[PDB]
C-alpha cells in the first residue's frame, strides 16, 4: 500500500511535468500558428498583387515570407524541454516502420501499463500530404511560397502556381498545426482528471 | 490516530481552489479564455480558421 | 460578425470571471481556515497525554 | 464471546476499508462524469455547428471527444484499490452465467 | 509554494500588453502603422517604391 | 514551465508540511510522556524496597 | 531490571521525531525541499540543469 | 535604442522585482515563526525536568 | 530504447520485479514478526510451566 | 521527458541506495553472525547447507 501511495503522488508529479512540457510545445505551436495568420495574409495580398504588381514587388513579399518560413524551422529546431526537441520528426505520428515512432508515454499512475501515448510533428514542411507531405506541391507551400515570379504565369489552374492550390495548402498546414494543438490542449485536460482521481486515491 | 488528519483533503480542496484562481487570472489578465490551448481546444480551432 | 463569433468565443465575461475569481478566492480561504481548526485536536490529544 | 468481540472490532475496519475502496471508486466516476459533462457540451454545439461549420470542423471537435474517451476508458482500465481494477467489466452486474459476477 | 506565483505570468501579460500600448502610441503619435520597418515590411517596400 | 517544472521540484507545499510540522511536533512531545511516564516504575520498585 | 528502562526506544523515537522537525523548518524557513542536497539528489540535479 | 538598451539593463521590472519583495518578506517571517516554534523544545525538556 | 515490451527494458517488468523484491522483503518481515509472537506464547507457558 | 544523462544521474542515487541494501547485509550481526546474508538461503540445493 504506502509504496503505491507514494508513487501515486509522484505519479501527479509526473502528469503535471507532463502538463508543462505540453505547455511549452503549445507556446511554440501558438507563435507558429500566429506566423501561419501573417503568412495567410501575405498570400491574399500576394492574391490581388499577383495583378496590381509586378514579379519583383513579389520577390520582396516573398522574402518577407521566406523569412517568416526560416522563422518556423527555427521554433521547430529550439523548442525544447529538458534538452529534447518536440516539434521536430523525432516523433512522427505513424513512422512507416512503427517501431521508430518514439512515442511520449508518460507515467500517470504507479503501477505497470498506467501510461498515456503522446505524439507531434511539425517542422517547415508541415502542409498537405497522404504519407510524406509531397514533392513540388504540400511541402514548399509551407517552405518555399509560390509567390515568386510563378503567380504572375496563372491564377488558379495549375495546382503548382495556382492561387487557390497554394492557399489551400496554407489553410491545411493550419488546419493541422490547429488540428495538434488541440489534441495537445486535450491531453493536458485529460491529464488534470487523472491528478484529481491520483488525489481521491491518496485520501 | 495522528500521523494523519482527515483535513488533508482541505489541502488537495486547497491547491485545486488555489489552480482555479489561477486559470482565473489567466483569463482576467489576458481577457482570453482561450489563453493557453487547453480547456478549450475545438473552439480554439475554430476561433483560428 | 466573424469578429464577434470569435470575440464570443474566445473572450471573457470577464465580469463573471471575477464574480469566480473571487469565489475560488473565498474557497482557498475558507479550506485555510478548516487547515487552521484541524490542526488544533493532536493538540487536544497531548493535553489528554498530560 | 471473547473471539466474537475481537472480530467486531476487526468487523469495524473491514467496513472502513469498504468505504475507502468505494470512495476510489467515486473519484473515479466523478471525473468520468466531468468528462461526460465536457462531452454533452461538445454534442450540442455539435448540434447547432453541424448547420454552421463544416464536416472538417466536426473532425476537430470529433478529435476533442475521442481525446475523452480515451480518458474514460483509461480511468476504467488505471483506477485500482490494491491493485484490483474496480471499474472495468470484471464485477458486472449479472453475467450472463451469474457464475461469472 | 511560495517561490513562484503562478501569477508570473501576469507578469508577461502585462510586459506584452504594455508592449502592444508602445506600438499604438507609436501609431497614434506618428499617424503611421509602418512608423518602424518593422511590422510591415512588404507594404513598406511596396509604399516605398 | 520551466520555472514551474523547478518549482513542483524544488518548492515545499508549506501548508502541507506545517501539517507535518505540526505533526512531528506532537509526536515528540507525546513521546516526552512517554518518557515521564516511564521514569516512574523504579521508583514504586523502590516502594517495594520500603 | 532498573539499569535499563524499555522506554530507551522513546529517547531513540524523539531523537528521529525531533529530526523530523528539524527537516520541517529546514524546509518551511526555507520554502525548498531541496534546501540541503540531500533528501533529493535527482531531483535536484535535474532542477539544477 | 541605446537608451532602450541600457534601460534593459540598469532598470528594473518593478512589478516582478515587487513580486519578489514579497516573496522574501513572506520567506523571512516564515523563518521567524520557525524560529518562535524551534525556541519551545528546551522549556519541554524543563517540563521533563520538573 | 523500449516502453514495456522487451522484459529485460522494460517498465513493466522492472517495476513489477521491484515490488517482486518489496513482498520477499515484505515476507520475510512478516515471517520474523510471526516468529516474536510465537516466541511469546512460549514464554508464557514456560512461566506456568515454573508456577 | 529526460535525456539518457539525467536517467544516468537517477541512476547514481539508485545504485547508491543499492550498495545500501548489500551494506545493510553484510553488516547486521548479532552476536557478530551476519543474519541477512546468504548464510541462511531458506532451502539449500543441498539441505545440509541451509
Amino acid at each position: 500500500m504506502r509504496g503505491q501511495i507514494r508513487g501515486l503522488e509522484m505519479a501527479s508529479k509526473n502528469s503535471q511535468d507532463g502538463i508543462s512540457l505540453i505547455q511549452t510545445a503549445e507556446g511554440a505551436l501558438t507563435e507558429t500558428h500566429a506566423i501561419l495568420q501573417r503568412v495567410r495574409e501575405l498570400v491574399v495580398q500576394a492574391g490581388n498583387t499577383g495583378t496590381q504588381d509586378k514579379a519583383t514587388d513579389l520577390q520582396s513579399i516573398q522574402d518577407e515570407i521566406s523569412a517568416l518560413t526560416d522563422e518556423i524551422d527555427g521554433i521547430s529546431n529550439r523548442t525544447e524541454f529538458h534538452g529534447k526537441k518536440l516539434l521536430d520528426g523525432t516523433y512522427k505520428v505513424d513512422t512507416a516502420t512503427p517501431a521508430n515512432q518514439k512515442n511520449l508515454v508518460f507515467q500517470i499512475g504507479a503501477n505497470a501499463t498506467q501510461q498515456i501515448s503522446v505524439n507531434i510533428e511539425d517542422m517547415g514542411a508541415d502542409a498537405l500530404g497522404i504519407k510524406e507531405a509531397d514533392g513540388s506541391i504540400a511541402a514548399l507551400h509551407s517552405v518555399n511560397d509560390l509567390d515568386v515570379t510563378k503567380f504572375a504565369d496563372n491564377a488558379a489552374d495549375c495546382a503548382d502556381i495556382g492561387f487557390d492550390a497554394q492557399l489551400k495548402v496554407v489553410d491545411e498546414a493550419i488546419n493541422q498545426v490547429s488540428s495538434q494543438r488541440a489534441k495537445l490542449g486535450a491531453v493536458q485536460n485529460r491529464l488534470e482528471h487523472t491528478i484529481n482521481n491520483l488525489s481521491a486515491s491518496g485520501e | 490516530i495522528n500521523h494523519n488528519i482527515a483535513a488533508l483533503n482541505t489541502l488537495n480542496r486547497l491547491s485545486s481552489n488555489n489552480s482555479a484562481s489561477q486559470k482565473n487570472m489567466e483569463k482576467l489578465s489576458s481577457g482570453l479564455r482561450i489563453n493557453r490551448v487547453g480547456d478549450d481546444a475545438a473552439g480554439l480551432a475554430i476561433s483560428e480558421k | 460578425n466573424l469578429t464577434a463569433a470569435e470575440s464570443r468565443i474566445r473572450d471573457v465575461d470577464m465580469a463573471k470571471e471575477m464574480s469566480e475569481f473571487t469565489k475560488n478566492n473565498i474557497l482557498s480561504q475558507a479550506s485555510q481556515a478548516m487547515l487552521a481548526q484541524a490542526n488544533q485536536q493532536p493538540q487536544n490529544v497531548l493535553q489528554l497525554l498530560r
